[PDB]
C-alpha cells in the first residue's frame, strides 16, 4: 500500500483468484471525530462508517474514489510474478518489452521520448527522469501529450547541468506513470544519450556540375541543431543517387547524375541515420 | 593521417562488435568554443599552447594506463587455446601507434574493451578537432 500523488494510492495485488487481497485502511483526513459516513463515489451505499473505513481489496470494483477528506485507490496488477503492461504497446522493434522509446538530436542533453497506447478514455500520465540511481543527477521533463493518432504520446526532457563533451558512464533513466481508469502501471527506460542520437538532415544540398563530366560535385552543411564544434562532434554522411553510395565525413562528394540524397549519422555510437535530404540530379 | 584511419577503423570495429562482448582528458582537451557553455579553466583551439601540451600529455598518460592493461590481459588470455581474438589486439596496436606518434578474466576484458572505446573516441574527437581548419 503506497502513496503515488496527493490523495492517491496504489494497491499491489497478485492477480491470482486464490490470492489474498490487502486489508486496506482509509483514515479520513479531517480531525472531526463525530459520527461519520463512508462511500465509494457515485455509490449510494454507505459501504462503511465511523472514521477509519477498512476493506478487502482484490478486484477493481473494490477500487475507487472513496469518500467520507478524499481517497483514491488504484490497483497495480501482478501476474505470475510480473507487473501488468496493459496500457502500453510493446513497440517491440528495439528489443521487446520496449514501451518507452527515446531519441536525441545531439549531445545537448535534451531528448524526446514517446509511447503508444490503444486507449482514448481516461488516461493520465506522469513523467520523471534522472541520471544515475545510487546518487541521481538532475533531469527536467516537460509534459506528456497527444502527438499523433493507436494513439501516440511524447514528452521532452533536458539533462540539467549538461556538457555535450562529457563522457557518459551512468545511464539516464526515464520513469513513466500510466493510469487508465482505476488500473496503475509504470514503465522504465535506461539509455546513454550517445546511443539514442538521430540527427536532423544535412542542410542545403547543392550540385555544382562540371564541364566535361556527367560527374557532379555535391555539397551540404551540418544541420542547425547538431552539436558544435562540428570537427569535435563528427557526423559521418551517406551520399546516395537513385547501390552506388558514398560515405564521407566531409561536407561534399563527387557523384554521377542521371535523384541525389544525403543523410547523417553520429560518427561513433548511435547508428540511427537522419531523414534523407534530396536534390534533383538534372 | 594513416594514423587517423587506423584509429577510426578500430573505432568502427569496436562499434560494430562490442555487443558480442557481454557485461581529465576531456577537459584538459576541451575545445575553446565549449568554454562559452556554463557547465563544461583550460582549453585547446582549432589550430593543431602550454594547454596544448597538457592535453597531449593527458592523452599520452591515458594510453600508458591502457597499454599495461591490455598486455597483462593478453598474457593471461594466451592460455585459452582459442589463442587470442582480436578487438583487444586492435585496440593495443592503435594504442602503441598513438603513443609512438605522441571467464573471470574474459569479463575483465569485456569491461576494458568498453572503457577504452569510450576514451579512444574522445581522443579521436580531439585529434579530429585539431586538424579541422
Ligand atoms: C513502479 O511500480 C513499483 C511496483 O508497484 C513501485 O514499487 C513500489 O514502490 C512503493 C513506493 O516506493 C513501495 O512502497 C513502500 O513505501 C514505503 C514508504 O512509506 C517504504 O518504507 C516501504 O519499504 C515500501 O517500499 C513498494 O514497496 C514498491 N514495491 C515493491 C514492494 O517493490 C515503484 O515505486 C513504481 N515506480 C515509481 C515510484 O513511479
Amino acid at each position: 500500500i503506497w502513496e503515488l500523488k496527493k490523495d492517491v494510492y496504489v494497491v499491489e495485488l497478485d492477480w491470482y483468484p486464490d490470492a489474498p487481497g490487502e486489508m486496506v485502511v482509509l483514515t479520513c483526513d479531517t480531525p472531526e471525530e463525530d459520527g461519520i459516513t463512508w462511500t465509494l463515489d457515485q455509490s449510494s451505499e454507505v459501504l462503511g462508517s465511523g472514521k477509519t473505513l477498512t476493506i478487502q481489496v482484490k478486484e477493481f470494483g473494490d477500487a475507487g474514489q472513496y469518500t467520507c477528506s478524499h481517497s483514491l485507490l488504484l490497483l497495480h496488477k501482478k501476474e505470475d510474478g510480473i507487473w501488468s503492461t496493459d496500457i502500453l504497446k510493446d513497440q517491440k522493434e528495439p528489443k521487446n518489452k520496449t514501451f518507452l522509446r527515446c531519441e536525441a538530436k545531439n549531445y545537448s542533453g535534451r531528448f524526446t521520448c514517446w509511447w503508444l497506447t490503444t486507449i482514448s478514455t481516461d488516461l493520465t500520465f506522469s513523467v520523471k527522469s534522472s541520471r544515475g540511481s545510487s546518487d541521481p543527477q538532475g533531469v527536467t521533463c516537460g509534459a506528456a501529450t497527444l502527438s499523433a493518432e493507436e494513439y501516440e504520446y511524447s514528452v521532452e526532457c533536458q539533462e540539467d547541468s549538461a556538457c555535450p563533451a562529457a563522457e557518459e558512464s551512468l545511464p539516464i533513466e526515464v520513469m513513466v506513470d500510466a493510469v487508465h481508469k482505476l488500473k496503475y502501471e509504470n514503465y522504465t527506460s535506461s539509455f546513454f544519450i550517445r546511443d539514442i542520437i538521430k540527427p536532423d538532415p544535412p542542410k542545403n544540398l547543392q550540385l555544382k556540375p562540371l564541364k566535361n563530366s556527367r560527374q557532379v560535385e555535391v555539397s551540404w552543411e551540418y544541420p542547425d541543431t547538431w552539436s558544435t564544434p562540428h570537427s569535435y562532434f563528427s557526423l559521418t554522411f551517406c551520399v546516395q543517387v537513385q547501390k552506388d553510395r558514398v560515405f564521407t565525413d566531409k561536407t561534399s562528394a563527387t557523384v554521377i547524375c542521371r535523384s541525389i540524397s544525403v543523410r547523417a549519422q553520429d560518427r561513433y555510437y548511435s547508428s540511427s541515420w537522419s531523414e534523407w535530404a534530396s536534390v534533383p540530379c538534372s | 593521417q594513416n594514423l587517423l584511419r587506423a584509429v577510426s577503423n578500430m573505432l568502427q570495429k569496436a562499434r560494430q562488435t562490442l555487443e558480442f562482448y557481454p557485461c581529465s582528458t576531456v577537459e584538459a582537451c576541451l575545445p575553446l568554443e565549449l568554454t562559452k557553455n556554463e557547465s563544461c579553466t583550460s582549453f585547446i583551439t582549432n589550430g593543431s599552447s602550454f594547454m596544448m601540451a597538457l592535453c597531449l600529455s593527458s592523452i599520452y598518460e591515458d594510453l600508458k594506463m591502457y597499454q599495461v592493461e591490455f598486455k597483462t590481459m593478453n598474457a593471461k588470455l594466451l592460455m585459452d587455446p582459442k589463442r587470442q581474438i582480436f578487438l583487444d589486439q586492435n585496440m593495443l596496436a592503435v594504442i602503441d601507434e598513438l603513443m609512438q606518434a605522441l571467464y573471470k578474466t574474459k569479463i575483465k576484458l569485456c569491461i576494458l574493451l568498453h572503457a577504452f572505446r569510450i576514451r579512444a573516441v574522445t581522443i579521436d574527437r580531439v585529434m579530429s578537432y585539431l586538424n579541422a581548419s
